[PDB]
């Protein structure tokens, strides 16, 4: 075989400790670049003028941050959605002042994670598997896209993309609530149903299978040793687990079919999170949460507050305080 | 099974619908009238649209005393003349 | 075989809805908590406790109705219908917020009831009681948030109110006043919930995509039998796939499912610990080093200081209507505001 | 900066080409069962 | 509290004559104000110039006085700056400029009166909320 | 009842349309009936819009998305986009609605009455998915149809009234396009532009000559390509690159539509040439810019020297420089300086916004337009309360740009998901393990251990 043929065989080999594959051919360098730039920036990058008003925000550890406060800071509002690679800067110092690391990292990362999804398809194909694990992964991926790419596009600036840091994430959330009332948006509510529900069903399934483990061990050893990797027999009694849960609620609320059950386990959080992503991605174009501000009115016309109006007051606090030196005109239109 | 009649049987039986084509509308109408007669307001002490404020008042009738709270609410209601 | 044993017989009959001894506690309390919530949100105001409309009767929708907490002046009164506040008057009792304590308490005892149900049925069927054990996390969350937290504060008023938008308000209050997102116990909570969701998703998808062909159908659900001895999917293939994709993989099914119990249960427990702290205003509010630097150096800015500015806005702009018993009057000139907005 | 740009352009083109030609190199056949998918 | 004839009684002119609007008039007023005015004047403020609001005290100190029906009807026909010095129909909706502000085209005298009445009654209902802006939300 | 249960078809009811894969007649039925649904909604929705249409209100104040599409084509409108005759809208609606009856008729016929398979009935209309020749032929037919469509746009623009041109000198107006851009350097020039800020890829097309010329090119390209695919059969490298099956083809088309949906989202969000702001309302950038303009005008009237006014941050309160030096509006709207619009461009000089022009040349119609657009920014709630999320109820408004952008992002996303689904499945089915792993021939069991 010729060199290219050999190379292809290696790339797509099912015997590599970590599968490479063609998606991996793109994934590996982009994820490495994103990772390296991220670590160096998080430790050592100078303050970044996120909002384009010459008010640099310090993100890195060496410049006064800890793990909780630190971040790689989004690129300058002056850049907006312009492409700002290293070679567009007059110098690395300019590049750093304007938040170049952020763009390098999120673009390399979004590409790399997309290829990660593709790679999940690819290995499933090489191993003779069914292909849809990658579809499950599309949910967290879509969310990543929502906060790093789509929301910036809609608002016209990567300065509004989610910061790469813990406190920065919280900042993104609070400003988001101010400007979109995301809590009153049904797609975010479906997202909450997705992750609360995912947690519920995770615990539920975990506990039901654990409850019906077939006795294979003594009391002085871990029950886990009762399962051996690759054994053909199922390790728990699903009829007993179903007897239990079916009696816990009523019989027809419970799954007797393991395939049906596991499909449910996949579908609930995945769909919920799909809607969370779509929530962010559509509030990106300012179609916002329900607004029931002053919706209840008495016979004279006095406003009768509901809990929605209290929410509105909180949001007002966030709105009037955020980016306190950036607005010169009365409406925050992006 | 656990001895009860299948729901499929029941809800597709003629007798079930002879019973419930009466009992369901009756209940629905009862609740409807509970609202339309105004009884709900008085059972639960909920303000009608013209009973949140007296005409020139703009202060919420907030309960501020634990043990004479009842009397406070009664006073607040009298204050609507 | 005396009356106790006859009663036990009847309680444990294999009917459509299992009753059990635990059912005697569970069903009335769960029924009264659900019914109380529906009654309140359909018909009952919050005018006299919060200055809020909160029912369908008043014009609220599903998102905005709530059964609201009592007035702050009630303190932590049990607020029993026959108690010294309502004095047996059902209407006044509703007006004073009696349904809130009614629902929280019948609810608490209902949750006790449900977990007892889990033990009782597990014992009757012959399984290990890990489902009940896992249900301890919902309990910890309910008890820390609806009971301990307000008991630490001035009154039931600052407990969450039972409603969608009301809960959203609870969230925003915790951000503005407690800086709750900064709290490492909440963070562990988040890690447990999102990690739980991740495990749910990935496990379901993995099982569904390593299925053995056990039928001829292109729709593969029918090719399973609850009574079958064989694993319905390939653990070996699943293991190789995830080993080559992520670097590591489960190889032990028992450990896998125990872990699925462990992550979200532990997460919720940690969040509970944090809220118990917030009951005393024992917050993770600040980083002292941050504040010393920022106070001395007007050019030092991080996302932490940014978020505190947001919190200060929330507090000043929400407190007067959210805390009406305080009679706050904040003149315009003292309201914190950035330029223009 | 110009050298950096040229360098990155050459790199990216290299890997992208690897990807495309890679998937053009009889990929359907690279599975454990039915290989004749042409 | 109710929307009483007294609430609905507003100054007709500068000379102390009042007019009592019907409830239908009040509703028509809210509808027409939302239709032709609220895009800028929601809640009694002015989005494209927040310095000027629709509060009755403000209208009263305007030139000519705008805190009565005649003043507001006139304003909707021939709007002026606050001091009355400039006619601003070219940049503010009016019957005079219905050609460039097309929503003004189907507005009748009756309509202008209803809008005027809304502007005068609404602060009697909402107090400081009217012209208050977000502080009073 | 052939193939209409799980036992015989292999597919459950919830995947019931998968039972149609090799039943070309019934499948034809499903498709023609669906086309009927599409045409039906076009017509019905148009009539609904027209019934609810007040001509002296801006379209975008009235929740319209189709009438704007008709108006952009030059039908029914005059200078400034004023509605001068609604009858064309009425015609478009009625004719689509009438046509949907025909399509639905054919669809229902083929779906439950006509030959269930077409192959025995007609060699022309019959097809095997694995028959690469026939597939590329049908593909060819439809390419020719698409080319014809694009040419219909060209013909409307050049020989049947023209198009609404928001950039028309003296103000927006319907204009006949007489000199379409034919230069490939320009046309494909758009195709090679960066999608990032100030570039915008094909979304940046900003004159009707380029649009028309583009559709001339696309029309010829599609007709040529269609003939090509009728007359040829896929080459070897193609054969070895693709999966050749119904589900595979569906997956390819799903990928395509996902891409197009994203592209359209951006188009309606940024572009104000083929989505005139007269009809669709201002873009986000446009409204933000308009606010800056509005207060520059107000304050300068009050006596402010807007060129030298230093804002709190040190940057100009009204005017500042872009990172490449152009004079642009200050405040947050610094992010939107790539915006271009007929009401703002007269203030633009070679170095950007011109201070002298700003001081002396701003017309009342510009003030008006800036105020209108500032106060109709594409922000609003799900229940259509116009404005920022903290605004009180009063204005019933969500921009058509928001509706269109959000809807098509949702659809494009789910269509990407659908692409992954059906591509992965097509691969697995072609290789023959879509139903699961063969226990007696489990591939991993024949592979060396990883360690
Ligand atoms: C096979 C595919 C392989 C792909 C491999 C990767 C190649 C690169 C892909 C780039 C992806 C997006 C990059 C940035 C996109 C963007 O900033 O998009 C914006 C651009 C438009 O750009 C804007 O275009 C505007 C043009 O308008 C100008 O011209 C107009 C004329 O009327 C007006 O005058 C206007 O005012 C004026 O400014 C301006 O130039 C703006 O400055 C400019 O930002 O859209 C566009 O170019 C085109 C639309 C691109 C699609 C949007 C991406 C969506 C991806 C979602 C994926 C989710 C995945 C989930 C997985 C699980
Ligand atoms: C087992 C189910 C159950 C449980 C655990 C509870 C529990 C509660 N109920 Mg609920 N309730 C229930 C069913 C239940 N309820 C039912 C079925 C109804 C419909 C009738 C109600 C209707 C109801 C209302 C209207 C109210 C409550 C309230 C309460 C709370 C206060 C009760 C109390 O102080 O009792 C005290 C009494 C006991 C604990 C009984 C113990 C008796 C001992 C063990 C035996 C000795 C008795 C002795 C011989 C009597 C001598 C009396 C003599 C001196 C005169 C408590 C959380 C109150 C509340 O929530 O306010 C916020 C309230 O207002 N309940
Ligand atoms: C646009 C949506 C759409 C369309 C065009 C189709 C079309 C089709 N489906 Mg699918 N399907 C759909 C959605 C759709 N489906 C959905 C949402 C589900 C999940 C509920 C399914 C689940 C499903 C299953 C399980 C099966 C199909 C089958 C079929 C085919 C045969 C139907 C038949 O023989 O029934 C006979 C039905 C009748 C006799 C009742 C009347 C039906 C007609 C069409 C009503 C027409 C009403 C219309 C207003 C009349 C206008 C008249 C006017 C023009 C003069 C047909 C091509 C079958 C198939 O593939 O067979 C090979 C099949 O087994 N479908
Ligand atoms: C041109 C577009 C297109 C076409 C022709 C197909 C065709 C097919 N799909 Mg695919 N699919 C698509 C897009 C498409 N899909 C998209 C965009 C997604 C992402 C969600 C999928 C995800 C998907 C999955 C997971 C599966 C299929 C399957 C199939 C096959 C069976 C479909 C069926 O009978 O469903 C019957 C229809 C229903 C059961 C209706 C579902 C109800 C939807 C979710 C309601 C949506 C809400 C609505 C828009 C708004 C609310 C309305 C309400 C208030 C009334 C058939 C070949 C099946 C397959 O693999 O076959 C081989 C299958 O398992 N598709
Ligand atoms: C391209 C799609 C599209 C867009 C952008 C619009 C936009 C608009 N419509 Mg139109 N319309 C559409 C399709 C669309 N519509 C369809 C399919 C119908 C038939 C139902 C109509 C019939 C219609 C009427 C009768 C009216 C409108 C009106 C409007 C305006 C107000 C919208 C509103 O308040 O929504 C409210 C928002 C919702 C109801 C939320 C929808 C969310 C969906 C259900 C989520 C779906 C997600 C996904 C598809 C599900 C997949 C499942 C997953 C598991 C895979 C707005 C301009 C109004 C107007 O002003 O006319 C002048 C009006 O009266 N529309
Ligand atoms: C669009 C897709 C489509 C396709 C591929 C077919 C294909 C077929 N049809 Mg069906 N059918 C369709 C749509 C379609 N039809 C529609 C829309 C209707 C409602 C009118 C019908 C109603 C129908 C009936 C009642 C019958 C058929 C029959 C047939 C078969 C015989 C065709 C023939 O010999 O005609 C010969 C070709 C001509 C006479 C030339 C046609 C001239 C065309 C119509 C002029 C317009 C062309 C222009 C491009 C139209 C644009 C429409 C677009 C804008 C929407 C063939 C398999 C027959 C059958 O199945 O026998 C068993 C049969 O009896 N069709
Ligand atoms: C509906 C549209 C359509 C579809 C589905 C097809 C499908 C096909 N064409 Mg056809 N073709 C079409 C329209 C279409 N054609 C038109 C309009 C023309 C005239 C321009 C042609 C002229 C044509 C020729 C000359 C040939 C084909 C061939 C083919 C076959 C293999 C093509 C392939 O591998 O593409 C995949 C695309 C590639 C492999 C290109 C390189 C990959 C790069 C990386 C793509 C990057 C693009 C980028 C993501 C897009 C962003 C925008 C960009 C401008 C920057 C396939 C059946 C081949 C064939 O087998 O004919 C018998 C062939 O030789 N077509
Ligand atoms: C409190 C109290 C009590 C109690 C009472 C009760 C117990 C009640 C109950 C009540 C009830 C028990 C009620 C109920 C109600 C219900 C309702 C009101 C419902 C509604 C529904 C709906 C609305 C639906 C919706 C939906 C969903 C959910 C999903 C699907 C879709 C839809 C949309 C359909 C007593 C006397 C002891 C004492 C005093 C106090
Ligand atoms: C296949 C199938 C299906 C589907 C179907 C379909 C989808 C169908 C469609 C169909 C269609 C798509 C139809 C249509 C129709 C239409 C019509 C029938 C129309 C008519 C019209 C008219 C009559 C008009 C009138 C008028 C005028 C003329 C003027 C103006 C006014 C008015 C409007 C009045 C299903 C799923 C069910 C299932 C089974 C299978
Ligand atoms: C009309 C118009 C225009 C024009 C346009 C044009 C001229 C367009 C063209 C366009 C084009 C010209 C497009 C193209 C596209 C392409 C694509 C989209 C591709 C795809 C590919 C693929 C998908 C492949 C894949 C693969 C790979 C990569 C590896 C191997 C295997 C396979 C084959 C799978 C303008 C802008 C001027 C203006 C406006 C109007
Ligand atoms: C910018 C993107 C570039 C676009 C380029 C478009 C090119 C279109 C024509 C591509 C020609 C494909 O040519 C493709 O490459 C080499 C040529 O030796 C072949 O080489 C491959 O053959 C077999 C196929 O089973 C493989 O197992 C083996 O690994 C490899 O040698 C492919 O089988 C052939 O199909
Ligand atoms: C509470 C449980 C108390 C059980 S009481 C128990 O009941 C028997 C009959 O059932 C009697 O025979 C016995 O004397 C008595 O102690
Ligand atoms: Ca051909
Ligand atoms: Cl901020
Ligand atoms: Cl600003
Ligand atoms: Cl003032
Ligand atoms: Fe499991």
């Amino acid at each position: 075989a010729n060199l290219w043929e050999r190379f292809c065989n290696w790339v797509t080999s099912t015997d590599n400790r970590l599968y490479v594959g063609w998606f991996g051919v793109i994934m590996i360098p982009t994820l490495l670049a994103a990772t390296i730039c991220f670590v160096i920036a998080f430790i050592a990058a100078p303050p970044v003028d996120i909002d384009g008003i010459r008010e640099p925000v310090s993100g890195s550890l060496l410049y006064g941050n800890n793990i909780i406060t630190g971040a790689v800071v989004p690129s300058s509002n002056a850049i907006g959605l312009h492409f700002y690679p290293i070679w567009e800067a007059a110098s690395l110092d300019e590049w750093l002042y304007n938040g170049g690391p952020y763009q390098l990292i999120i673009f390399h990362f979004l590409l790399g994670a997309s290829c990660y999804m593709g790679r999940q398809w690819e290995l499933s194909y090489r191993l003779g598997m069914r292909p849809w694990i990658c579809v499950a992964y599309s949910a967290p991926l879509a969310s990543a896209f929502a906060v790093f790419l789509i929301y910036p596009i809609g608002q016209g600036s990567f300065s509004d993309g989610m910061p790469l840091g813990i406190s920065g994430t919280f900042n993104f959330m609070i400003v988001f609530q101010a400007e979109h009332n995301i809590l009153m948006h049904p797609f975010h509510q479906l997202g909450v149903a997705g992750v609360f529900g995912g947690a519920l069903f995770c615990a539920m399934h975990g506990s039901l299978v654990t409850s019906s483990l077939i006795r294979e061990t003594t009391e002085t050893e871990s029950a886990n040793y009762g399962y051996k990797f690759g054994q053909e027999e199922e390790t728990y009694n699903i009829v007993a687990a179903h007897g239990y849960f079916g009696r816990l609620i009523f019989q027809y609320a419970s799954f007797n079919n393991s395939r049906s059950l596991h499909f449910f386990l996949a579908a609930w959080p995945v769909v919920g999170v799909w809607f969370a992503a779509l929530g962010i991605s559509t509030m990106a174009f300012n179609l916002n949460g329900f607004n029931f501000n002053h919706s209840v009115i008495d016979a004279k016309g006095n406003v009768i507050n509901t809990w929605a109006d209290i929410i509105n007051r909180a949001n007002l606090g966030m709105e009037v305080m955020h980016e306190r030196n950036a607005h010169n005109f009365p409406l925050d239109l992006a | 099974t656990t001895g009860e009649r299948p729901f499929s049987d029941i809800i597709t039986s003629v007798r079930y619908w002879v019973i419930h084509s009466i009992t369901i509308p009756a209940l629905f109408i009862a609740g409807w009238l509970f609202v339309s007669t105004g009884l709900a307001y008085d059972v639960f002490g909920t303000p009608r649209p013209d009973s949140y404020y007296a005409q020139e008042q703009r202060s919420i009738p907030l309960v501020t005393d634990r043990f004479e709270a009842k009397q406070q609410v009664e006073t607040f209601l009298e204050q609507l003349k | 075989r005396g009356w106790f044993d006859i009663l036990d017989d009847w309680l444990k009959r294999d009917r459509f809805v299992f009753v059990g001894w635990s059912g005697i506690l569970l069903f009335p309390c769960a029924y009264l908590a659900l019914g109380g919530w529906l009654t309140g949100t359909t018909f009952v105001t919050s005018w006299y406790t919060h200055g809020l409309a909160s029912s369908y009767l008043e014009g609220c929708n599903f998102l905005t109705v709530a059964v609201s907490t009592p007035a702050n002046s009630m303190g932590h009164s049990l607020l029993l219908l026959w108690g010294p506040e309502a004095q047996g008057d059902f209407t006044r009792w509703c007006q004073l917020g009696g349904l809130w304590t009614f629902i929280a308490l019948h609810g608490a005892f209902g949750l006790i009831g449900f977990m007892l149900r889990q033990f009782e049925i597990a014992r009757l069927v012959g399984v290990r009681p890990y489902n009940a054990i896992a249900f301890s996390a919902p309990i910890a969350v309910f008890v820390s948030v609806f009971l301990i937290y307000p008991l630490g504060q001035s009154s039931w008023f600052f407990a969450p109110s039972f409603g969608v938008a009301a809960i959203f308000r609870f969230l925003l209050f915790f951000q503005g006043f407690h800086n709750w997102t900064l709290n490492p116990f909440h963070m562990m909570g988040v890690a447990g919930v999102l990690g739980g969701a991740l495990l749910c998703a990935i496990h379901g998808a993995t099982v569904e995509n390593t299925l053995f062909q056990d039928g001829e159908g292109a729709s593969t659900f029918r090719a399973f039998n609850p009574t079958q001895a064989e694993e319905t999917y390939s653990m070996v293939t699943a293991n190789r796939f995830w080993s080559q994709i992520f670097g590591i993989a489960f190889s032990n099914k028992r450990w896998l499912h125990f872990f699925m119990l462990f992550v979200p249960v532990t997460g919720l427990w940690m969040s509970a610990i944090g809220v118990v702290g917030l009951a005393l205003n024992l917050r993770s509010y600040d980083f002292i080093s941050q504040e010393i630097r920022a106070a001395e150096d007007p050019e030092f800015e991080t996302f932490y200081t940014k978020n505190l500015l947001l919190n200060e806005g929330i507090r000043a702009w929400m407190a007067p209507q959210d805390q009406p018993h305080e009679n706050f009057v904040f003149p315009e000139e003292v309201l914190p505001r950035g330029n223009a907005l | 900066m110009e050298t950096l740009k040229i360098t990155v352009y050459i790199v990216v083109t290299f890997f992208v080409l690897l990807f495309v030609f890679g998937f053009l190199s009889g990929d359907p056949a690279r599975n454990p069962k039915r290989k004749d998918l042409e | 509290a109710e929307l009483t004839p007294e609430v609905l009684t507003v100054p007709l002119n500068s000379e102390g004559k009042t007019i009592t609007l019907t409830e239908k008039q009040y509703l028509e007023g809210k509808r027409l104000f939302q239709y032709a005015c609220a895009s800028c004047h929601v809640g009694g403020i002015t989005k494209t110039n927040p310095s000027l609001d629709l509060r009755t005290e403000t209208l009263a100190l305007a030139t000519p006085p705008r805190d009565n029906i005649e003043g507001l009807v006139d304003y909707m026909k021939n709007p002026t700056t606050y001091d009355g010095e400039q006619e601003i129909a070219e940049v503010h909706p009016s019957l005079r400029s219905a050609d460039i502000f097309p929503k003004m085209r189907n507005l009748t005298e009756k309509d202008l009166v209803a809008i005027a009445g809304h502007i005068l009654v609404e602060p009697k209902i909402l107090g400081d909320k009217w012209g208050g802006g977000k502080v009073y939300y | 009842a052939t193939n209409r249960d799980q036992e015989s078809s292999g597919f459950a009811w919830w995947a019931g349309n998968a039972r149609l894969i090799n039943l070309s007649g019934k499948l034809l039925g499903a498709h023609v009936a669906h086309a009927g649904l599409i045409v039906f909604w076009a017509g019905a929705m148009t009539l609904f819009e027209l019934a609810h249409f007040i001509p002296e209100k801006p379209m975008y104040e009235q929740g319209l998305i189709l009438i704007p599409h008709i108006a952009t084509l030059g039908w029914g409108v005059g200078p400034g986009g004023e509605v001068v005759d609604t009858f064309p809208f009425f015609v478009v609606g009625v004719v689509h609605l009438i046509s949907s009856a025909v399509l639905g008729f054919g669809g229902v016929y083929h779906a439950i009455r006509g030959p269930e398979t077409l192959e025995e009935y007609s060699s022309f209309f019959g097809y095997d998915w694995k028959d690469k020749n026939k597939m590329t032929t049908i593909l060819g037919f439809h390419l020719i149809v698409l080319g014809i469509g694009a040419l219909l746009l060209v013909a409307k623009a050049m020989f049947f009234g023209g198009l609404y041109d928001t950039w028309a000198p003296g103000g927006g107006d319907v204009r006949v396009i007489t000199n379409p851009t034919l230069d490939p350097r320009v046309i494909f020039g758009y195709l090679l532009k960066s999608p990032f800020g100030g570039e915008g890829w094909i979304v940046s097309v900003n004159n009707l000559e380029d649009v028309v010329g583009g559709h001339i090119w696309i029309g010829l390209i599609c007709i040529a390509g269609g003939i090509w695919h009728i007359l040829t059969t896929p080459f070897g490298w193609a054969r070895r690159a693709f999966i050749w099956s119904g589900e595979a083809y569906l997956s390819y088309s799903l990928g395509a539509l996902s891409m197009m949906g994203f592209i359209a989202t951006c188009f309606v969000w940024f572009n104000n040439t083929v989505y005139p702001s007269e009809f669709y309302g201002p873009t986000g950038p446009e409204a933000s810019q308009a606010q800056a303009m509005t207060f520059l005008i107000r304050d300068q009237k009050l006596g402010a020297n807007v060129g030298s006014a230093q804002g709190p941050t040190g940057l100009g309160k009204y005017l500042m420089r872009s990172p490449t030096g152009e004079i642009i509006f200050g405040g947050e709207t610094m992010r939107f300086w790539d915006f271009r619009g007929p009401w703002l461009e007269p203030l633009r000089g070679p170095n950007g916004l011109d201070l002298n022009k700003i001081k002396n040349d701003i017309q009342p119609w510009q003030e008006r337009r800036a105020a209108e657009y500032m106060t109709h920014a594409p922000l609003g709630s799900l229940n259509s309360v116009g404005g920022v999320a903290t605004e009180i109820n009063s204005v019933n408004f969500v921009s058509p740009r928001s509706w269109l952008a959000t809807s098509h992002f949702v659809l494009a996303f789910f269509f990407l998901v659908g692409h992954l689904w059906h591509a992965g499945r097509a691969r697995a089915a072609a290789a023959g393990f879509e139903k699961g792993i063969d226990r007696e021939s489990e591939p991993v069991l024949s592979m060396p251990s990883l360690d």
